[PDB]
RNA sequence: AGAGCAUAGCUGUUGGGACCCGAAAGAUGGUGAACCAUCUAGUAGCUGGUUC
RNA sequence: AUUGGAUAUGCCAUAUAAAGCGCUUUCGAAGAGUCGAGUUGUUUGCAGCUCUAAAUGGGUGGUCAUCUAA
RNA sequence: UUGACCUCAAAUCAGGUAGGACUACGCGCUGAACAAUAAGCGCAGGAAAAGAAAAUAACCAUGAUUCCCUCAGUAACGGUGAAGCGGGAAAAGCUCAAAUUUGAAAUCUGGCAACAUUUCUUUUGUUGUCCGAGUUGUAAUUUCAA
């Protein structure tokens, strides 16, 4: 009825028409690999999750759950160490497995020492040895950067290994 | 008492002045703050080392002419 | 429901009472036949339906 | 003006595709925050526990997550909130408790350089 | 909590001179308790404290006008009133 | 640090120092534009503190409106028309006299590469921010239109909300 | 007109004797150049890329946030203000607060002078914290002649309201 | 020295943050019957009320009126001798203000009116010092500013079912609200509760 | 498993713990600094026309007169008392000084 | 020794334009005292009409 | 064909660096013609006009609680 | 004097940017009649605005904003008419000013020269060098939760 909506009824000029009505077709999972093999298309991502064995909301549920079949104090809580929890699906374990396994492989978190640190190291050595730190840090001379007790002590660690 | 009564005030019946020092006639001794000296102030620039390790890396790749290799491009 | 407006797009006057004619509002201007044609009524033809 | 509730089921369902928008994007990580328990601040509704908007510094601290980890892990921190009881503390620090015993963290490839 | 003793020194401690007249002190209380106990009915005790006020205002004007002090108000004597000029066209 | 020292003078604003200052500069001020450019700001506490920056993109320019809406507002809508191409910062008042009462208003430039590859002013880049003195979305615009927390401070009362089931 | 004291104190400046031996001692202690930090700098990059300690440093400070800091920290052994700053409240308070610190200041002419000796266009203010052991007796007879010829001098004079 | 030109009464008539257009409007008419009360500011503190005596000495009013104003509801006028005395704090009820169109006792501004109460002010020790600290207050004492010769007002108080009525005459003066009671203190605006109303 | 159980209770039992004090609570207190600051530029700055006014009330005694005008100015009663003690301590430190 | 609660329909009633057609407008903004557009479905105790 | 977030892996990596946690015989800055007061208008907020602040201070609430504006 | 700095101008100088239109929704200003009313004027975006408490409360306390339901046709006011709590949808937090980098303006725009890169020969950067900005303050660090 508008002016511009009536121009383009009056002219022979094609719709920008665009097809992407696409009602009760959900979206697909990419992010993790594991959860894309395993997710069904259909399901909601309720059914999904709870089929994968995890937890959509760590949170109560704001309504009913579906039924489709019928069913057959500070010490303790401060000191406490609860341990962890089983694996109820393949999934699951899958998911606890690569974890593991991926963080082994990245583990390696000492660090050596390069040309300049392993000479300001060596020299504060030896004059003081390996187990006086605190004289260590307070010879203005050798240490000229000004380190510490505990980042010398540090040094002499990553030299060890 | 307050005797109700009235003081006179009550609705109902040099403009270049010296320059007065009352503060800094006298000298603070210590110095105004009392928070610790960092440590930076009795070591070497840590600004110029980041700079310094910097541009020896370009020196490596490169990307800034030595002293020497900039006499030699000059002549 | 019908548009918000039909019926009332024109724009009428009441010519007056005692003119030999219906009160009704009669489209002014001219050119065009609408000139004397009612609206902004149920029985006036282009008019606004009852009760929308 | 009359405001009418015709789009009442066509907003459901844009936001049960939102859901799945967001959790096809975070594949296996819960699409909503773990929430403390906190109790209505009336004599009215003092005695119901409900959910809170996140967990104090406090608690916190206490369960052994930093408030630069916690947000890391979906864990919301609330600035705001205070533990004036040790019941308010215990009953969230448990909830924090049990949340990370069921909760895998992927692990994060690192730089690392050769030296130094 | 209502302590007689203690409100009836405060009482004989802040009163006003007895030897001031009624003009002179300014207040003179009703002859009569006050009709007005309608309470339900606040404007029939409006209209029977009018009563009760009128006579007390009517002895205390005699009572006024005895000590000098011309109880009645002298329309040519043009003192302040307190009227009001939206007070004034409420009132009419 | 100097801005502790300036901004406490700023409080004693009839003070000796303060009104010599007050009325020397207001002269001057009247001899120039109605909207004139200044170089610096002559409050280089009080604008350090809304935003401005002693960099390329930030601009400060003063304005005289006469006393007798607020007059903070409309010195920040008068400059923003001024400058078309600048975004209106904020502002802030510097001086005043039985007539004039003079501000100075930080504009933005969100052309210059200096604002648009600065994270803190990036925002002002937007087109969102468009006139933001014209949609009361300064510091006083805020201030003007009552936006804030707490009781001190339409539409969905006068329609009826009819649902589907009812 | 009639100026306020704090204001009127700024056009008693130094003298033209004492401003020249002053910016003596300040020439010896000039920032190094943007160009001459840089050749420090490389010069020191290469004998880290090829295969390899020093003093502190010794130079005027500059900077208005700066050189209060350093005045309320008593570092400060001489403080030369501009007398032209645009905004004259940004140093208004300094020569007050010299005098509270017990801090020996004097101020000189033309803030553009005091920039050059930074390599700057401007300066606000010029402070001289503490220089080697060879321009000791330098400073310390420039501090007696800045006694002299600027506190003993007009002090009486700054506590009147100027102009008129 | 304290003062020159004594006045027997002079009140002090201040307001809270938050009152009202009906309380700070019955605020503008009290001070207009009596001329020997003195308008002042707001009071910034709600707790820390014992500085009413030291602006009570400033201006030199032994009386004292605060029209606090507590949840922008309830106004409770508090009434009390400056110097030491007592406290009385009245809760306002039923207001009516002089634009009200039954505002008719057009009586002189300023002329001393004649005070008269009702037996019910003399059946109880402290229903007296209300009565007392009532009359001082609204009687405006000769020699004050505005003050009239002439008599064309007569005041007309009643503790009517336990709460007083204000039936100020000219004709109703126009104030007509209730005064009641909650408790008396020692002090001025201080001191320990010697009357609970309840 | 995680989930909360919301409305019913969770305990009666109270234990009133002792909270610490927030930072933003810290606001107001003077610092070292700021007293420094302030006592340079109150005498840097001068006094104002209505403070000048008012000290010399106080120099001459009449207190009476002195806390009235600042009330009239300030506005309330212990922004005046705050500034007559404040202006009351600038004579005392002149009268030491001088 | 509690009779309510919910929905549907009927009827009555009060608001909305409120059974329909009807009474000079007024106001805002424009065009050349006038003209035009909108508020407007303005205001009706009254007029005429109101369907097997 | 154009793209997004991940995964795997090669190379590079200015780490003499940069962080979180923990502990204290050391410190800890917090926005003014604003807040506020009087008064006059618009619709309590806002606006004008006159005046104009403080530092455990100031705001809002019921001595206490809560908040930390410009 | 040379010469720096501050100004005041100029250039068909280089690189930019604003206007007008739409305006359903949105944010300001203004305003009669029969009410933030229509109009009138100003300004945006795909949403806008609001927004991480100078917020509620009086409890075993809550915890940015926004929207829905409820509170409720209630308190209050003089027929108008909320809000706290409560239930949902969604959730995310942060950035400056006020500190001496002072053992080193560590920061940034631009010109030029190479090297890349592209929704793109159309885009967007990197490295080097010089100039300018900047000490009347640009980075790092800090924002009270500390």
């Amino acid at each position: 009825a508008n002016p511009r909506q009536r121009n383009k009824q009056r002219s022979g000029k094609p719709r920008l028409t665009r097809r992407n009505a696409n009602k009760k077709a959900k979206a697909k999972i990419y992010g993790n690999f594991v959860i894309q093999q395993n997710w069904d298309k259909h399901a909601t991502l309720r059914q999904n999750y709870a089929r994968l064995g995890l937890l959509a909301t760590p949170n109560y549920v704001t309504g009913g759950v579906e039924k489709l079949y019928p069913d057959p104090t500070l010490d303790d809580v401060l000191d406490k160490e609860i341990s962890i929890a089983p694996a109820k699906t393949e999934v699951v374990r899958q998911l606890e497995e690569e974890a593991v396994k991926k963080a082994a492989r990245q583990s390696n978190k000492m660090l050596p020492l390069s040309a300049f640190e392993h000479a300001y190291i060596q020299r504060l050595i030896n004059k003081y040895g390996t187990e006086d730190f605190e004289s260590m840090a307070k010879d203005v001379k050798l240490n000229s950067k000004l380190f510490n007790g505990s980042k010398l002590k540090n040094l002499y660690i990553r030299m060890k290994a | 008492e307050i005797d109700a009564g009235y003081s006179s005030d009550s609705s109902t019946e040099d403009p270049y002045p010296d320059y007065d020092d009352f503060f800094t006639n006298t000298v603070r001794e210590t110095p105004l703050s009392s928070a610790p000296e960092p440590k930076r102030r009795f070591a070497p620039s840590k600004h110029e080392q980041k700079r310094i390790l910097q541009l020896a890396y370009a020196i490596r790749k490169g990307r800034i002419l030595t002293s020497e290799q900039r006499a030699e491009r000059e002549r | 429901a019908v548009s918000e407006k039909a019926g009332h797009q024109t724009s009428a006057e009441s010519w007056g009472t005692g003119r030999a004619l219906a009160r009704i509002p009669r489209v002014g201007g001219g050119g065009t036949h609408r000139s004397g044609q009612a609206a902004f009524g149920n029985m006036c033809r282009s008019g606004r339906m009852f009760a929308p | 003006y009359v405001k009418t509730w015709f789009n009442q089921p066509g907003r459901k369902l844009r936001r049960r595709q939102a859901r799945q928008t967001k959790a096809a994007k975070i594949a296996p990580r819960p699409v909503e925050a773990i929430r403390p328990a906190v109790k209505p601040p009336t004599i009215r509704y003092n005695m119901k526990v409900r959910a809170g908007r996140g967990f104090t510094l406090e608690e916190l601290k206490a369960a052994g997550v930093s408030r630069r980890v916690a947000s890391t892990i979906g864990i919301p921190v609330d600035h705001r909130r205070r533990n004036r009881s040790e019941e308010s503390l215990q009953r969230n620090v448990e909830r924090i408790k049990v949340y990370l015993a069921h909760l895998i963290v992927f692990p994060r490839k690192a730089g690392q350089p050769k030296k130094g | 909590i209502n302590n007689t003793v203690a409100l009836e020194n405060i009482y004989e401690r802040i009163k006003y001179p007895d030897d001031i007249s009624f003009v002179e002190n300014q207040a003179v209380t009703t002859k009569e308790p006050i009709i007005i106990e309608n309470v339900e009915d606040d404007l029939a005790r409006e209209l029977a404290f009018y009563k009760q006020g009128v006579s007390s205002v009517k002895a205390a004007f005699a009572k006024l006008r005895e000590a000098n002090v011309l109880i009645s108000r002298p329309h040519d004597y043009f003192a302040e009133m307190l009227k009001s000029d939206d007070h004034m066209e409420k009132v009419r | 640090g100097a801005y502790k020292y300036l901004e406490e003078l700023a409080k004693k604003k009839q003070s000796d120092v303060n009104l010599f200052l007050s009325r020397v500069r207001a002269w001057e001020y009247r001899q120039m534009n109605v909207i004139h450019r200044a170089s610096r700001p002559s409050r280089p506490d009080k604008a350090r503190r809304l935003g401005y920056k002693a960099k390329q993109g930030y601009v400060i320019y003063r304005i005289r409106v006469r006393r007798g809406r607020s007059a903070r507002c409309t010195a920040e809508e008068r400059v923003g028309r001024y400058c078309s191409n600048l975004r209106v910062l904020n502002s802030y008042w510097v001086n005043q006299d039985a007539t004039y009462k003079f501000f100075e208003v930080i504009l933005v430039d969100p052309s210059h590469k200096a604002i648009r590859r600065d994270p803190r002013i990036n925002w002002i880049v937007n087109p969102v921010h468009k006139h933001r003195e014209s949609r009361g979305l300064t510091s006083i615009g805020k201030k003007s239109r009552g936006i804030g927390k707490g009781h001190r401070f339409w539409l969905r009362h006068n329609t009826l909300s009819l649902r589907r089931y009812r | 007109l009639k100026v306020p004291p704090a204001i009127a104190q700024f056009q008693k400046t130094l003298d033209k004797n004492t401003a020249t031996q002053v910016f003596k001692l300040l020439n010896k202690y000039r920032p190094e150049t943007a160009a001459e930090k840089k050749q420090r700098l490389v010069a020191e990059a290469e004998a880290v890329a090829n295969g390899k300690v020093s003093k502190k440093p010794y130079n005027v400070k500059y900077g208005l946030n700066h050189v209060v800091a350093l005045i309320e920290a008593k570092k400060a052994k001489l403080v030369l203000i501009a007398s032209d700053v645009d905004p004259i409240e940004l140093v208004v308070f300094l020569p007050a607060l010299c005098k509270k610190m017990g801090v020996p200041y004097a101020i000189v002419k033309n803030k553009a002078r005091l920039g050059t000796v930074i390599h700057q266009k401007t300066a606000a203010v010029l402070a001289v914290t503490e220089v080697r052991e060879e321009d000791k007796n330098e400073l310390a007879s420039i501090v007696s002649a800045v006694d002299a010829n600027f506190s003993a001098k007009y002090d009486e004079s700054r506590r009147k309201w100027g102009g008129g | 020295s304290a003062g020159f030109v004594p006045i027997k009464q002079k009140v002090l008539v201040l307001s809270s943050r938050g009152v009202t257009y009906r309380q700070r409007h019955l605020l503008n008419d009290l001070v207009s019957m009596m001329p020997h009360s003195k308008k002042d500011s707001k009071l910034d503190s709600k707790d820390r009320l014992y500085q009413l005596n030291e602006l009570a000495e400033l201006y030199n009013c032994n009386n004292i009126f605060f029209f606090e104003s507590r949840r922008r509801e309830d106004l409770y006028l508090h009434i009390a001798r400056a110097p030491n005395g007592p406290t009385v704090k009245f809760h306002v009820e039923n207001l009516h203000t002089m634009d009200e169109l039954n505002m008719t006792g057009n009586a002189l501004k300023g002329s001393r009116p004649i005070l008269s109460f009702d037996k019910t002010f003399d059946t109880a020790p402290h229903l007296k010092v209300v009565k007392e600290l009532l009359q001082q207050t609204f009687g405006i004492p000769k020699g004050a500013r505005r003050s009239k010769p002439f008599i064309d007002r007569v005041c007309t108080l009643t503790i009517a079912d336990g709460k007083i009525w204000f039936r100020n005459y000219e004709i109703e003066i126009g104030p007509r609200f209730v005064m009641t009671i909650i408790n008396i203190l020692e002090g001025s605006f201080g001191g320990p509760v010697i009357y609970k109303n309840d | 498993a995680p989930g909360l159980v919301v409305g019913l209770n969770k305990g009666k039992t109270l234990t009133k713990r002792q909270l610490p004090e927030r930072p933003s609570r810290r606001k107001g207190h003077l610092s070292k600094r700021t007293a420094f600051v302030r006592s340079i530029v109150r005498e840097v700055a001068g006094f104002a026309p209505y403070e000048r006014r008012v000290m010399e009330l106080i120099r001459n005694s009449q207190d009476k007169r002195a806390r009235k005008l600042a009330k009239k100015r300030l506005g309330t009663l212990k922004r005046a008392k705050g500034k007559i003690e404040e202006l009351t301590s600038v004579i005392q430190s002149s009268r030491l000084a001088h």
